[PDB]
């Protein structure tokens, strides 16, 4: 398979600031990127879709982008809500492996 | 003392942009992938000014040249094989049985085309590959092509030729490409031998994996370049001085039969088998690559001090990863490049490495999902001659660094080569102050400010002036005429209706800059005097067009009365 | 810019000696470097100076056949800075040539002034005995 | 509003079959690829496998040792049977749906996920 | 017709098939048009229909008076006389301004 | 940009390509308009005047090309020996 | 039309040459094959008719 890494494990942040979570593949996997947002209690809901497009209802203040195995998730504007573990995933081979996932602390 | 701005047009200065560049062809048809009328021919004699004393920074990690080229290739990809067949109607179960001889790489697949006759159904017999077939059941004797549940499989046309042919990209008015001259240079810093040239040299647009086929080599030494060199998961690109040789055959023999899909347009499929079932046996010779293996493990132990160094294969997995995979005879190729990287040398048997291969026709490129290429195959045997010309290494904890085959998608087999090569916008227009009131192109930019304010002649006359590829060039020409205009409208709104070097009158203020005409004149460059006054420039600017024009105007309105 | 130098040195009559000078922050091709001595018994004189971007050279006329000047080249760090490093070897010492050596960078690389020096370091002692 | 609840035991002896339903409520099963993935603790989210629409091709993550079987058992549940568990399959196991196509959001990506439910063993 | 060359000067600036097509030809139009004041402009002969220069006649290229050349030859005939070697002219001229320029103010007015 | 380049070509051929009001050689014909200043200076728009004289003012384009500035810029040739 | 007769002058007009012909003839069969191209094809009628 096909495996990925991501950068920090996990991170401390306050409201406001901005958060840049960067997903490394070990292959190239061209655009074929999902973010994936987790939560205890929760299932994992989607963030973005294809590595730079938003899913529907995603707040405007997530921007996902990259290309080839290198990925950047930047969350500007950090509000309360949105303290949860966030993982990468691939798309282009099966299985679609996922990522060790970065927790996002107050 | 009394110092006063003038306006100097056509100034040797640059700054960093991208834009989109021209591709030009060898003059040297064949309806060749990458299409050949889309690119201009390419000039007789390209010039190579020698720029002196211009020490400019590259780096290949940021170059838009090689995204412009990722997009470029794709996009010809893709208009390549517009008009071809597309096998919707193939998608049938197939009925596959062994083909009787490796073992079970080749499946006799039995299906029934309905064409577009629409009065029979036809029961034809196919060979496919392995690669290429999937099961769909619990019976071991119905399976279908792999990707064509989800992805529209076009056939590439058997006259479309996959041969590398040299392409340059010429840069437009209004921009230059400044070429680093260097032989030892570690794609990331400043360069000491710096020329501009209008296109770059021939690159060989070759589509390969975990290895780089064909191409230039060092002049020095063995060169590694990577962006960080410890953040790990960055391609470290590895050019040779020497090149090992790929010989590469395909022994068996098949023949091509055609099924019809519609009124004109046929599936080009695998008749029978030829003589016995071999296998593709790449070879290399063993002394050339330990050769090149110790010149590079050397560079290696330099780089990431003296460190137990092993050359692992990749990580297992589905053969499209991790298998390198040529592009030679129009037959595509995935082989097993594990005995190649199988050494630890710290601080005996056979002399040739025979690399097995498996050939795939359904292929997805570019690491794209939902598209899908069919390869025709090919009759008779195809014998590869290519040449080892650099290597793609990735990194994974005793003290042991361990490289493996890797790589990325296409963009990191051309920052091999286009690592010498940045482009640059030229801004023309600068100011100096004087004491009056009303070489080649870049040659003298790192001259100082005397004997650069000579040649702006050349500088300023070189600087300006269909389908997918036709809309791309004319939005650039209509921005460079726009570019021309806006300099031309700002050299007329200040009063120079045609005059390169034009005096203002405006008070020189010292709060701008303070030195002295010789100070200012002489010990600088323009690129030095330009950053200096960068903050000033609008402010100077205003004053060379309100205090003046309009003063003037009015008064030359009061004068005729 | 800086220019720094060796330290200072003791030698007998009839040896020879080589003394380096490395300069940092600023472009060593550009400027013109140039010697100046300081005599303990007749002040300061004018030993010559040397052009890295053509080698070129030009030396006071008493000292053609005593001191031959060369000249390293430039490692860039920046887009506008470099470090670099020139020598000059003397031959045949005599107690006369007891004092301090200079080294210095030229004011201007064009115009009227450029063969002046401008900056200057810290001076060798070179002791004759 | 398609949502998915799983269901099944939450403690499972090592080597019998282990049985999970997921059931898709708000709408019907449609032609997307129904997948069960799991997270073991302190381990990245592993897909298991998938069926596509009401019975048809499947595909099953190779590095199973074919020890996993998924079928469609009613127009809006199906189910997946693991095969040989062993305690090294302790996780948080999720049905989710991947979508195949380019005209709607989320393509190529899960954009329907159940709330989870732990098996232990 | 020296007189008349200014009548010459006025009109030359007036998806499918009759998309790109028309486009281009105004794209066309306007790149030759910025060309010539592009030539006129290094020449330093701006804003003018005709403009003298230094460059002396090498006669080698037409051995004809003035009463000749301008009289019982209409501009035709001159073009092809003179077609071949009208790079030469072009460079003279260029060459010319250069010197006529650089060694006139920018260095004693710099 | 077509725009443009024609309006500054047109003020190329007369001679007053740097100048936002240019003075011209042309005599002022009668039957154009024949109003005084204050007539025309005080009285009218821009509007007004340019509807009043427009195949006139073709006249005038024809005139002040063709003649004036030729006559002006080929005389000096043959003035400066 | 504004057409302005040339005095004085004498070209050598030559048609099966013309530039204009081989354009009009380019021209023409774009129009048609972009015309056609979004109508129906009538590949299914090729069923044998009795
Ligand atoms: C890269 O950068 C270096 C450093 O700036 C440049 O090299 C310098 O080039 C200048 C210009 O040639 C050299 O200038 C010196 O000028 C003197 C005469 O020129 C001045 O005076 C005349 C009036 O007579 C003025 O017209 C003129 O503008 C100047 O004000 C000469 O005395 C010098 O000559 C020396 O070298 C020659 C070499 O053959 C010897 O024959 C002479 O005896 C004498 O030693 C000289 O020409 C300046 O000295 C250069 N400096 C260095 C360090 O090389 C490079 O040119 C620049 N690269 C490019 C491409 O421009
Ligand atoms: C700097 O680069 C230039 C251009 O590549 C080099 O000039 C070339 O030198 C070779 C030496 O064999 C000649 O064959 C070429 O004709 C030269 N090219 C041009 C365009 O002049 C130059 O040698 C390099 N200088 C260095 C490294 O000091
Ligand atoms: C692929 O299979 C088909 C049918 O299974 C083979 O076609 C038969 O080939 C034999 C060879 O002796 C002929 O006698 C038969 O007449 C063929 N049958 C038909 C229906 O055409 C074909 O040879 C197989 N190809 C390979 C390479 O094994
Ligand atoms: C269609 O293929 C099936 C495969 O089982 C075969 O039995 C049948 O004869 C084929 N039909 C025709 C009309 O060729
Ligand atoms: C290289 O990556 C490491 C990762 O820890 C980082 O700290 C360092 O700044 C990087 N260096 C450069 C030059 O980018
Ligand atoms: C293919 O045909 C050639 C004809 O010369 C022959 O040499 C070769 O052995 C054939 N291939 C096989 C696999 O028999
Ligand atoms: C590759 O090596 C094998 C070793 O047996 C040999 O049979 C074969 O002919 C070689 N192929 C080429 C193309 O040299
Ligand atoms: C590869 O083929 C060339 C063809 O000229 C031959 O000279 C060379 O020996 C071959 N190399 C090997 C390693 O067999
Ligand atoms: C790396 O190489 C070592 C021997 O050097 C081997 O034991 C190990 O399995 C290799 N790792 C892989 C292929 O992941
Ligand atoms: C390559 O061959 C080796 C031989 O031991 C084998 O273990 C390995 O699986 C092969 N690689 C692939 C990707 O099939
Ligand atoms: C790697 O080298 C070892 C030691 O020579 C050998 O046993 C092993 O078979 C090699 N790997 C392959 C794939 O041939
Ligand atoms: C070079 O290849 C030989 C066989 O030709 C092999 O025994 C040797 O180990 C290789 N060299 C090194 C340094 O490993
Ligand atoms: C491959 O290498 C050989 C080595 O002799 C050389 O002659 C040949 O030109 C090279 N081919 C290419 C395409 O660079
Ligand atoms: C010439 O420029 C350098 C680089 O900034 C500077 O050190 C030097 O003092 C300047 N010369 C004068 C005379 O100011
Ligand atoms: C000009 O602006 C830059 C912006 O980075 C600033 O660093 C610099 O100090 C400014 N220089 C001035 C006002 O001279
Ligand atoms: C529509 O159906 C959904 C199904 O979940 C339900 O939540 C919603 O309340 C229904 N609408 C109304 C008006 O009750
Ligand atoms: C007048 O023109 C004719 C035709 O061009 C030419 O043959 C003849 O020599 C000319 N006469 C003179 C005196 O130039
Ligand atoms: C003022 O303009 C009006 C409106 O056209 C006109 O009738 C009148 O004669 C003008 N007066 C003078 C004095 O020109």
């Amino acid at each position: 398979d096909i495996q990925m890494t991501q950068s920090p494990s996990s991170l401390s942040a306050s409201v406001g600031d901005t958060v840049t979570i960067t997903c490394q593949a070990r292959h190239a996997v061209g655009k074929n990127l999902n973010w994936y947002q987790q939560k205890p209690g929760r299932g994992p809901q989607l963030l973005i879709y294809m590595a730079s497009s938003r899913h529907s209802g995603v707040p405007s203040r997530f921007r996902g982008s990259g290309s080839g195995r290198e990925f950047t998730l930047t969350i500007n504007n950090l509000q309360p809500e949105d303290f949860a573990t966030y993982s990468c995933q691939q798309g282009y081979t099966y299985p679609w492996t996922f990522g060790q996932g970065t927790k996002v602390e107050m | 003392e009394k110092l006063w701005v003038t306006v100097y047009y056509g100034v040797p200065v640059w700054k960093d942009a991208e834009t989109t560049l021209f591709c030009a062809s060898d003059a040297k048809e064949k309806h060749n992938v990458w299409a050949t009328h889309a690119c201009v021919p390419t000039d007789p004699n390209p010039q190579e000014v020698v720029l002196e004393n211009v020490t400019e920074h590259f780096n290949m990690w940021k170059n838009n040249m090689v995204e412009q080229m990722q997009t470029d290739i794709i996009s010809l990809w893709d208009q390549s094989l517009k008009p071809c067949v597309k096998l919707t109607p193939l998608c049938v179960t197939l009925n596959c049985k062994d083909v009787n001889a490796e073992r079970g790489e080749i499946k006799n697949c039995s299906f029934n085309i309905t064409t577009e006759l629409r009065d029979k159904v036809q029961k034809v017999y196919a060979l496919f590959y392995k690669l290429d077939v999937v099961p769909i059941d619990n019976n071991n004797t119905s399976y279908r092509l792999i990707s064509c549940d989800t992805s529209v499989i076009t056939q590439a046309c058997p006259k479309i030729s996959f041969e590398p042919i040299p392409i340059h990209y010429c840069a437009p008015a209004g921009f230059a490409i400044l070429k680093c001259n260097d032989k030892t240079f570690n794609g990331k810093g400043p360069c000491k031998n710096v020329s501009t040239v209008q296109c770059t040299h021939g690159i060989r647009p070759v589509v390969s994996t975990q290895l780089l086929l064909n191409g230039s080599l060092a002049e020095e030494e063995v060169v590694i370049r990577s962006d960080n060199f410890t953040n790990n998961a960055k391609t470290i690109i590895v050019q040779l001085k020497e090149s090992v040789e790929i010989n590469c055959t395909r022994p068996n023999n098949y023949t091509r039969k055609s099924i019809r899909i519609g009124p004109g347009r046929a599936f080009y499929t695998m008749g029978e088998i030829i003589g016995d079932i071999r296998q593709a046996h790449c070879n290399i010779s063993r002394a050339k690559w330990n050769d090149t293996l110790k010149q590079i493990v050397i560079k290696l132990r330099e780089q990431f001090e003296n460190k137990t160094i092993v050359f692992n294969h990749s990580s297992g997995g589905d053969p499209e990863i991790v298998m390198h995979s040529f592009n030679c005879g129009g037959e595509f190729f995935y082989c097993n490049s594990t005995q190649l990287f199988n050494s630890t040398w710290n601080n005996t048997e056979g002399n040739t490495i025979t690399l097995p291969c498996r050939i795939k026709q359904i292929i997805n490129m570019w690491q794209r999902v939902g598209q899908a290429m069919y390869a025709p195959p090919i009759r008779g045997q195809i014998r590869c001659s290519s040449n080892i010309t650099g290597l793609l290494l990735t990194r994974d904890e005793n003290g042991t660094e361990i490289f493996r085959p890797g790589g990325g998608d296409m963009r990191d087999n051309w920052r091999s080569e286009l690592y010498k090569y940045k482009v640059v916008k030229i801004e023309p227009l600068g100011v100096a102050p004087t004491r009056c009131k009303r070489r080649g192109f870049l040659g003298a930019a790192g001259s100082t400010m005397g004997a650069a304010s000579m040649t702006l002649t050349v500088q300023a006359r070189n600087l300006l002036s269909l389908g997918v590829w036709g809309i791309k060039q004319l939005q650039a020409r209509v921005l460079a005429v726009e570019r021309y205009l806006r300099d031309q409208q700002l050299l007329g709104i200040w009063g120079c209706s045609g005059k390169l070097i034009c005096t203002t009158a405006v008070p020189w203020n010292a709060s701008w800059s303070n030195k002295s005409l010789d100070r200012i004149w002489n010990n600088m460059t323009w690129m030095e005097w330009e950053r200096e006054i960068d903050n000033y420039t609008s402010e100077i600017y205003t004053l060379i067009e309100e205090s003046q024009n309009q003063q003037e105007k009015n008064e030359q309105e009061l004068l005729c009365l | 810019g800086q220019l720094v130098q060796s330290g200072a040195e003791l030698k007998k009559p009839g040896a020879s000696v080589k003394i380096s000078c490395k300069t940092s922050g600023y472009r060593f091709n550009f400027y013109h470097i140039n010697w100046i001595r300081q005599t303990a018994g007749r002040g300061p004189e004018w030993m010559g100076w040397i052009s890295p971007y053509s080698g070129d050279k030009n030396l006071a006329p008493a000292f053609q056949d005593r001191v031959i000047m060369t000249t390293d080249t430039e490692v860039p760090v920046t887009s506008f800075t470099s470090t670099g490093a020139a020598y000059m070897e003397i031959r045949n010492l005599k107690f006369d040539d007891t004092g301090t050596y200079f080294c210095a960078k030229g004011l201007l690389r064009d115009g009227s002034s450029t063969w002046l020096p401008y900056l200057w370091g810290q001076g060798t002692l070179l002791t004759v005995s | 509003q398609v949502q998915l609840q799983e269901s099944g035991p939450g403690l499972v002896k090592p080597s019998e079959t282990l049985s999970l339903t997921c059931t898709v409520s708000g709408g019907s099963i449609d032609d997307y690829f129904w997948n069960w993935v799991r997270q073991p603790p302190g381990k990245p989210l592993e897909c298991i496998g998938y069926i596509f629409g009401r019975g048809g091709g499947t595909k099953y993550n190779p590095s199973l040792d074919n020890r996993v079987t998924i079928s469609t058992d009613t127009p809006n549940q199906f189910s997946l049977k693991l095969r040989s568990v062993t305690v090294a399959d302790t996780a948080i196991y999720y049905c989710a749906r991947w979508n195949l196509y380019d005209d709607d959001f989320g393509y190529n990506s899960f954009a329907v996920w159940g709330r989870g439910v732990l098996v232990t063993v």
